[PDB]
């Protein structure tokens, strides 16, 4: 798809594309807006139609141009045109440098047609009751926005959820020994690859003091 | 082989969030496609806010539950 | 303001207000009551949104449902047109017929 | 072999079945797995089997019933 | 020919009830009351007792149905 | 891109929303802010007694009222205002003397009570408490340092394992620990502070009532009754004992929690893992919202018993204190009762785990699963109280305005003039066995008559309906069957569109808008029913089982004095209370453009008056409107200023009325 | 030791009896044949409604209608005789404690109204159950719904031998719960 060369409206004062309309009020607002939104078609009679700013226009035989501030005008105009089986409308966002953005056709098919090369984007494998609970993502990536979460983490949560509730095979984190550990951060051991396995090993411990200390009035 | 419910057999919804949560309605038709998420097409006699009586669900959300009777969903 | 709160709506009032067993203008304090009543009345309309009744309504169609009781004309709650229309209805009705009776009732006794 | 709809849902199930018993374990660290949160004390266990165990009467865990 | 569902795409159906546990979890130990998982039997085993004799009728004799209360609690 | 001119009501509905804040990453940022900001509110509180102390040392006369109580009147503060008259005096004013205002608040019989005999006392009071102001705020320094000096002791903490991590959830088990905080606070906070006062009392407030006595002796422990005779009120000895009572059994109950030692006491966990409960108690809404369930009971029985029992010397000889006393509490302790269900609303959004469907193990779940019975039932109970209180009024009315006065249906309230006869029999059975007998209970029991039946039956109602708005919120503020989505957004959002029916009024938020106006309407019942019955007994006792006479001989009747407070014919010392009054109406009417006309009509109302901005001459050339661009309130934003407004406007109307009925 | 004054006004039985149970033994009520209020304000309905009377002519209509309401003044006054009011407003009260046996007591009410109510609930839910239609709802059955209305004055037994059977109430796994709290 090739961009066309919507020149700002600023500097396309009477242009023959212009379809004939009547002009309100309800146009663009100049000296405080400099982004404004174009959109192009070509017709084959010039029926009349109604401008998304108040007031109606007749189209060209030909090219036809139109500029707008919102793109929900453009759309609007787009979808009353598609409505007279006038397609082949194009519709550009203009920056304020005057660079042209081609928007509502993206890959030149409208998009209720299915074209090939796109992809669902925010997609959400499964149904919207499958979101995870906002209360056990609080302070993570998603602390408000738990319909934000990857499927990845919902599954987490959600065996998180399955866990823990058979709370008497649940494990207790066991207490820091705070007063002991806890040296400067320039004295340590490195062993990484040992620490787990220290770590192993002291669980072990906790888990046989706490099974021999159960095991005395259970 | 046939896969899900028979069709026009009443099964019993499933979908927590489903309008007719716990509700029944018939089978109108079973998508044979395994690719298909939600093959088992169900049609109710009561419609939802929508003004929509059909809907499709999962294979794991209808269980063929047996006729309404008198005065009950 | 106060004069008109004083001697329009409370001295100018003490015919109607004080209407109750005279024998010609007993209807028009009860109907100062029933317009007061209406026109309060028609705040809930105003005030609150359809989904909350809806939620209501689906809450007691449960109970409705657990006893057999399936009304197949299925209750929604009113449109959201529909409750500003009958929230505007009773409180146009309502304050017509307060002043109606204040005016009225004033102007029989004193006549 | 193309990932059938159905054979998410299996590797869901087989997913969900093996993380739930992992977290329960000592090796997932969550702090609703303090003490004081859902997980019982370590050497107090309150309820097995569905019965009061002796540790819920506290100090009179060690008085016989007569 | 019906083919059978996996029990991947299983239901889980409403079998389990408030009044017995969950998808897996043991229900709180209340002392001596209402203990352990009921079953609808009462106006069955009412049927088999004994009591019933030839003043009134010859059968159960329970009009009101107080026996069955028990039956109605599950609905 | 930037921001518009909603950007500030956005951030002041939630300038308080700690949990909301950007910065904050964990529970030891947010409990932190919450305590700084728990010791700036301690500040500001006793920042407000220190004020009307001062204002009573020297914009009052508190030495006059003490000598001569009860005809005369307390001062609250002078009046310095450049709108009076230059010229004349005020009505507020002796002559050329400066300008006062009678205080209504109830503090002089307070300071009179609790020993307080001259100016002097009352200023070494306000410095104190000012000292005290000072203190707290260098406690909030004080701590924030703490916590981050144990943040910057995490730059030498190591365990040495990779269980070091743990330590990221003790760091606030300062704030965060409950059996410490329940046991500390049950027990000092209470039990000792009962014990403190009955010393106080002991020292002062008895020593400093009667003619000269023993050293204190236990002889001040006294179990008379009520309503001593000569002051008209409890005995102080009484209120000794009583705090000394109080503060011995929640001295003992405070050593229940395990708090500084793990061989003392039980775990609260524990206590509620074998009962019905086990929630969540690491929720700070949930916490919130069962201690603001706590201070309702607390203040509602304040209201009640400032009045029937009267603690305060010649409290029941002022005609305005006492009213004004239980309508302010009963308005704290219904904003404190629909904030709990608020709050418990917000724990269900956003603080609460829940199993996956059918693990009927948790309270709230068991709750859940049944939710449609409970509000099916509030509803039926609501139902029957509105429409057999509606229309037996309307029956009254009816009948009594066709001149039939015996044709009305008059209910006697058995119930609860049995509950009052076995309540009297139990006093005068205490009473005759005393040698010191005859005394007095004021108002602990008052006469029942079918009006107080039918005004109790209202009561219920809105009681009921309130409950009904604010548990349906709180039942389906994580979804129903309309959204069944509602826990994925925020508490408060604007609807789901007009489709799937229309969906107004849908978050919990909105729930709450809805019950804050049956909570205002159940309190002016409540309020309304004791000021008639406070104004003339008699009349309410008659003429009350029909709602005219509630609409003509309280409304009507009671409301000469405040509007011909200024006129044209001069002023009264009712002038400011009959200007608030038009005010508050005025206030009470703005709010209802913000509940009835809404969003989108506004918003092209504003874009007309932007047009018109970005067309007159001058003003484009300096402002094009890209920088705080004008737009109209939000959805939400506009029920709350409206709800905002009606609250003002009905709150502050009744205050006005009270001073001029009842002085 | 007075307990009006003592309870400010109001009055306490201060007796553990039996018979002072019954409303017609409380101190608050007075039979209205023999309270001084009953007595004034029935006299003064008399009196206005008598000096209504004199405004119009001896021989009109109106005297007559007026005659018919003064007669229906004083069958009311004779007829509230036996009934209860309170020994300072004169208006007679309505007893709701379930006495059965006294003038002006609400059981009977209650019972009437129970009944017919209990009728008209248990005919619509027949007629509900028997027109499983929405069509049934807008064009009503009239012969069926005559039908369910006379059928409903057994609805007291019916409905009773419909809640022990299991006829009446249906399972909560039937129909819909509610909207979903849970599930992630
Ligand atoms: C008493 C309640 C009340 C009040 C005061 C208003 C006020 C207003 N409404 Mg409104 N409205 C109300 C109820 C009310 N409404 C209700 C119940 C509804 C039903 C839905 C509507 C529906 C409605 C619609 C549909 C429209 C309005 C419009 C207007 C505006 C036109 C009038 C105007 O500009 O005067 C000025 C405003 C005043 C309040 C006059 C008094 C101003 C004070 C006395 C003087 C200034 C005070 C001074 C500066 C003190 C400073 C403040 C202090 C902090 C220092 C105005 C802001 C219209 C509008 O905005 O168009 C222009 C409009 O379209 N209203
Ligand atoms: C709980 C208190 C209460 C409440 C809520 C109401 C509620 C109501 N009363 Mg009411 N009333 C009460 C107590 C109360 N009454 C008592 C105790 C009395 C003494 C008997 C009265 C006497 C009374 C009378 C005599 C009248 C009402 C009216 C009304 C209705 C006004 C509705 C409306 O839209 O007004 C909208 C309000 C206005 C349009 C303004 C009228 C009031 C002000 C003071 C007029 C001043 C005009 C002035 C030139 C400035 C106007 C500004 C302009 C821009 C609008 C409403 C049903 C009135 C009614 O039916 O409708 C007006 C009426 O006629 N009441
Ligand atoms: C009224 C309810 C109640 C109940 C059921 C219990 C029950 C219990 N308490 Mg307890 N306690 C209570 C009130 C109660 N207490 C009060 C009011 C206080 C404050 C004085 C305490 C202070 C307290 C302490 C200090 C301790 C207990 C302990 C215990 C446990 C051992 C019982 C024992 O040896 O006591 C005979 C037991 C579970 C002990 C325990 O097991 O803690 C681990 C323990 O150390 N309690
Ligand atoms: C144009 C209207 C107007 C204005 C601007 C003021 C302004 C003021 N009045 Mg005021 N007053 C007015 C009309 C007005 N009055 C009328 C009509 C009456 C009835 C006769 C009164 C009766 C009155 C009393 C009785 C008192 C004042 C006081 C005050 C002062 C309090 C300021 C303050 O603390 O802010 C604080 C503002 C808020 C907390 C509002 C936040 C929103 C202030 C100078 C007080 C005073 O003298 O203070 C020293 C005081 O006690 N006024
Ligand atoms: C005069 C004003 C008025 C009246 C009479 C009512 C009446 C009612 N409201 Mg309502 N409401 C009002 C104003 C009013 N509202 C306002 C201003 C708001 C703020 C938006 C609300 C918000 C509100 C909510 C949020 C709820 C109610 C509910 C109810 C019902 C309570 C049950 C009852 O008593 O039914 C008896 C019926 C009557 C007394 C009406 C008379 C019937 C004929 C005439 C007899 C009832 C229909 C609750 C409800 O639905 O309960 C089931 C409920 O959930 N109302
Ligand atoms: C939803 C129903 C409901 C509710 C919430 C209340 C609430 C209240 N009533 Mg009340 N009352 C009701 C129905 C209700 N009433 C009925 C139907 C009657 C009979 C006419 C009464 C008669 C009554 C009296 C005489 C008194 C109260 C009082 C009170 C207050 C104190 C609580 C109390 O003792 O009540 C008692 C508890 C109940 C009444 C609950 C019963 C609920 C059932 C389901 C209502 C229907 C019963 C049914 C009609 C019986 C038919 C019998 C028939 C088969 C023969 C409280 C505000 C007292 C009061 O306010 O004094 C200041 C008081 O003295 N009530
Ligand atoms: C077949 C008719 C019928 C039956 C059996 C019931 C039965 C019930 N309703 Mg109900 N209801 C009905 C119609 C009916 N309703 C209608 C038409 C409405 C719309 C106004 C409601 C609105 C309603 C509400 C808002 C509530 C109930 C509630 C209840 C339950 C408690 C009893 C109660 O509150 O009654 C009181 C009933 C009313 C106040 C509604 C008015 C009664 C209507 C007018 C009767 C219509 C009968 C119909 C015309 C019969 C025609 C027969 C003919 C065709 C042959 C109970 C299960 C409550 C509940 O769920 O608590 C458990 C509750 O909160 N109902
Ligand atoms: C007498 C006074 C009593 C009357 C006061 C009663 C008011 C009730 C208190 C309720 C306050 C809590 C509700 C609240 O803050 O949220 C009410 C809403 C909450 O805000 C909503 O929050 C949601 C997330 O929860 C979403 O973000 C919504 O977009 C946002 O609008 O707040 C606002 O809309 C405030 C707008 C008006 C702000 C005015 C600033 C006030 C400055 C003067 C001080
Ligand atoms: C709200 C807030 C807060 C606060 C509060 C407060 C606390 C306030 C205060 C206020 C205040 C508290 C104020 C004050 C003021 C004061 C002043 C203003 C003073 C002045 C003084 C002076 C100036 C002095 C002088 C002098 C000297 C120097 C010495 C000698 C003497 C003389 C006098 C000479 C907080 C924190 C919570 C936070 C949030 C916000
Ligand atoms: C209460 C309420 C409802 C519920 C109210 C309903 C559904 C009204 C329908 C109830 C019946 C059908 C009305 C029939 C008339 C009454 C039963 C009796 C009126 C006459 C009596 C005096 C006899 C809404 O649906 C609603 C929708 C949008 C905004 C606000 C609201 C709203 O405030
Ligand atoms: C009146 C009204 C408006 C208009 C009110 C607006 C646009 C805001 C009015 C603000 C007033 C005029 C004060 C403006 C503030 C001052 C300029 C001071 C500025 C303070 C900031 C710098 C913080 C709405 O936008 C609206 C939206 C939805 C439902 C109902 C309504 C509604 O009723």
């Amino acid at each position: 798809v090739v961009a066309e060369a919507i020149p700002r409206p600023e500097d396309l004062l009477d242009s023959p594309k212009f379809p004939m309309f009547e002009g309100s009020t309800g146009g663009y607002m100049s000296r405080s807006t400099r982004e404004r939104h174009a959109i192009t078609w070509t017709a084959k009679g010039q029926a009349k139609f109604e401008m998304p700013t108040g007031g109606f226009a007749i189209m060209n035989q030909g090219e036809n141009l139109c500029y707008f501030r919102k793109k929900e005008q453009c759309i609007a105009l787009g979808k009353q045109l598609r409505k007279m089986k006038i397609e082949n409308y194009k519709i550009y966002r203009l920056k304020k440098d005057g660079t042209v953005i081609f928007m509502h056709p993206a890959d030149g098919v409208f998009p209720e047609k299915v074209n090939k090369g796109r992809v669902q984007v925010n997609g959400r494998p499964f149904t919207i009751r499958g979101n995870p609970q906002q209360s056990e993502l609080k302070f993570t990536k998603y602390q408000g926005k738990g319909y934000e979460a990857d499927p990845l983490t919902t599954m987490f949560v959600k065996a998180r959820v399955m866990a823990f509730a058979d709370v008497p095979n649940l494990f207790a984190l066991p207490q820091p020994n705070m007063d002991e550990l806890v040296p400067a951060e320039e004295v340590d051991k490195y062993t990484r690859q040992e620490y787990t396995t220290r770590m192993m090993e002291a669980l072990k411990r906790v888990q046989d003091d706490r099974a021999a200390k159960a095991a005395k009035s259970l | 082989p046939w896969v899900g419910p028979k069709k026009g057999s009443w099964v019993k919804i499933l979908r927590p969030e489903s309008y007719w949560f716990q509700q029944r309605g018939q089978v109108v038709n079973v998508n044979q496609k395994p690719e298909v998420k939600y093959p088992v097409t169900v049609k109710f006699d009561s419609v939802n806010y929508a003004n929509v009586n059909t809907n499709g669900y999962a294979l794991w959300e209808v269980i063929e539950a047996p006729a309404p009777g008198p005065g009950e969903v | 303001i106060n004069g008109w709160l004083r001697n329009l709506l409370w001295s100018e009032a003490s015919q109607v207000i004080q209407s109750y067993a005279l024998s010609s203008i007993c209807p028009y304090g009860f109907i100062f009551l029933i317009g007061h009543f209406i026109w309060a009345f028609s705040l809930m309309f105003l005030f609150s949104g359809r989904a909350y009744w809806q939620e209501l309504i689906e809450s007691i169609l449960w109970s409705h449902h657990k006893l057999k009781i399936i009304p197949h004309i299925q209750p929604r709650a009113l449109s959201i047109s529909q409750g500003r229309a009958v929230g505007f209805i009773h409180y146009t009705l309502g304050g017509i017929g307060s002043t109606w009776a204040f005016i009225i009732s004033r102007l029989l006794v004193l006549t | 072999y193309t990932e059938t709809v159905a054979d998410e849902r299996l590797f869901e199930q087989v997913y969900l079945q093996y993380t739930s018993e992992y977290l329960k374990g000592p090796l997932y660290w969550h702090p609703d797995k303090l003490q004081g949160w859902l997980p019982d004390y370590p050497g107090t266990p309150m309820i097995k089997e569905g019965k009061y165990t002796s540790h819920v009467i506290g100090n009179l865990k060690a008085f016989s019933s007569n | 020919x019906x083919x059978x569902x996996x029990x991947x795409x299983x239901h889980p159906k409403h079998m389990l009830v408030a009044g017995v546990r969950g998808y897996e979890m043991e229900w709180q130990p209340i002392p001596g009351d209402a203990v352990k998982y009921p079953k609808p039997n009462s106006e069955e085993m009412f049927k088999t007792m004994i009591g019933a004799d030839v003043e009134t009728g010859g059968e159960a004799w329970d009009p009101l149905g107080f026996h069955k209360l028990f039956d109605r609690n599950f609905d | 891109g930037r921001c518009a001119s909603s950007r500030y009501l956005q951030v002041l509905g939630s300038i308080h929303d700690i949990e909301c804040g950007f910065g904050i990453d964990n529970t030891l940022s947010l409990n932190l802010q919450i305590f700084t900001a728990h010791w700036g509110h301690l500040t500001i509180i006793l920042i407000w007694v220190s004020s009307n102390l001062y204002h009573i040392a020297s914009n009052a006369n508190y030495s006059l009222w003490v000598k001569n109580p009860i005809p005369s009147m307390p001062i609250a503060h002078n009046i310095w205002d450049p709108h009076f008259t230059n010229s004349t005096s005020t009505p507020y004013s002796h002559t050329i003397i400066t300008t006062i205002l009678i205080a209504y608040s109830g503090i002089y019989n307070q300071l009179y009570t609790s020993g307080f005999n001259t100016i002097n006392q009352i200023y070494k009071t306000t410095f104190t408490f000012s000292c005290l102001a000072v203190i707290s705020i260098l406690l909030a320094k004080i701590h924030i340092n703490t916590h981050s000096e144990l943040l910057h002791k995490l730059a030498s903490h190591t365990s040495q394992i990779p269980s070091f991590f743990q330590l990221l959830y003790f760091l606030d088990v300062a704030i965060s620990s409950v059996n410490i905080r329940f046991n500390f606070h049950t027990g000092i906070l209470v039990g000792l502070f009962s014990i403190g006062y009955t010393g106080h009392l002991l020292d002062i407030t008895i020593p400093a009532s009667r003619a000269p006595l023993i050293h204190t002796s236990p002889s001040y422990l006294t179990f008379f009754g009520g309503l001593k005779s000569n002051t008209s009120s409890l005995y102080l000895t009484d209120i000794a004992h009583h705090h000394l009572a109080i503060g011995i059994i929640s001295i003992l109950t405070g050593h229940l929690y395990s708090s500084f030692r793990a061989a003392l006491g039980t775990y609260i966990r524990d206590i509620l893992y074998t009962s019905h409960l086990t929630h969540s108690i690491k929720s700070l809404h949930l916490a919130l919202s069962l201690i603001l369930a706590s201070c309702t009971p607390l203040t509602s029985t304040t209201a009640q018993h400032i009045y029937s029992l009267t603690p305060y010397f010649y409290l029941s000889y002022d005609h305005i204190y006492s009213t004004a006393l239980y309508v302010h509490h009963s308005y704290i302790t219904s904003f404190l009762a629909i904030a709990s269900h608020a709050h418990t609303a917000i724990t269900l959004v956003r603080d609460w785990v829940a199993p996956l469907e059918q693990e009927s193990s948790s309270k709230q779940i068991r709750i859940h699963t049944h939710k449609a019975a409970i509000i099916s039932h509030l509803s039926w109970v609501s139902l029957w109280l509105g429409f057999h209180t509606l229309a037996v009024y309307s029956h009254n009315d009816t009948c009594i305005a066709f001149n039939s006065p015996s044709k009305q249906i008059l209910i006697e309230a058995s119930n609860g003039q049995l509950i009052q006869q076995a309540s009297g029999k139990a006093l005068y059975g205490t009473i005759n066995s005393i040698n010191n007998y005859n005394k007095s209970f004021d108002s602990f029991i008052h006469p029942i008559s079918p009006g107080d039946l039918y005004v109790h039956h209202a009561i219920a109602l809105g009681l009921h309906i309130t409950v009904l708005i604010l548990l349906k919120g709180g039942l389906e503020a994580r979804g129903s069957k309309l959204m069944p989505d509602k826990m994925e957004h925020s508490f408060g959002f604007s609807c789901d569109g007009p489709g799937r029916g229309g969906t107004c009024d849908i978050s919990a938020w909105d729930s709450f808008y809805l019950a804050t106006f049956w909570m205002l309407n159940s309190n002016a019942w409540i309020s309304f029913y004791f000021h008639y019955k406070h104004l003339t007994p008699r009349q309410f006792s008659e003429s009350s089982t029909y709602l005219e006479s509630w609409f003509r001989d309280y409304l009507w009747f009671n409301s000469t004095p405040l509007i011909h407070g200024y006129s044209t014919l001069g002023a009264n010392d009712l002038s400011v209370q009959s200007w608030s009054f038009l005010l508050t109406h005025l206030a009470w009417a703005s709010g209802f453009m913000f509940l009835i006309s809404w969003r989108g009509y506004w918003q092209e109302l504003i874009d007309i008056i932007l047009y018109i901005h970005l067309k007159t001459p001058i003003l484009i050339n300096l402002w094009n409107g890209d920088i705080y661009t004008p737009l109209a309130l939000s959805i939400v934003q506009a029920r709350f200023i409206g709800l905002v407004h009606f609250s003002t406007g009905l709150i502050l109307t009744y205050p006005p009325f009270i001073i001029g009925a009842t002085s | 030791a007075k307990p009006l004054e003592m309870f400010g006004g109001v009055d306490i039985d201060l007796e553990d009896t039996p018979a002072h149970w019954t409303i017609k033994a409380s101190p608050v009520l007075e039979p209205c044949k023999d309270n001084k209020k009953f007595h004034k304000k029935l006299k003064d309905e008399l009196y206005k409604v008598k000096k209504n009377q004199q405004k119009f002519a001896e021989g009109s209509a109106a005297y007559a209608r007026f005659n018919k309401k003064i007669k229906m003044i004083e069958l009311r006054e004779t007829a509230y005789g036996d009934r209860l009011c309170g020994k300072k407003d004169g208006l007679p009260r309505t007893i709701a404690t379930g006495e059965w046996n006294v003038r002006g007591s609400a059981m009977w009410p209650a019972a009437i109204f129970l009944y017919i109510a209990g009728w008209i609930g248990w005919a619509g839910r027949s007629y509900l159950i028997r027109t499983n239609d929405a069509a049934k709802e807008i064009n009503i059955d009239v012969p069926l719904a005559v039908t369910c209305m006379a059928s409903g004055f057994s609805w007291p037994v019916a409905a009773w031998q419909e809640i022990v059977n299991g006829e009446m109430a249906v399972p909560n796994d039937q129909i819909h719960n509610g909207g979903p709290w849970n599930q992630s």
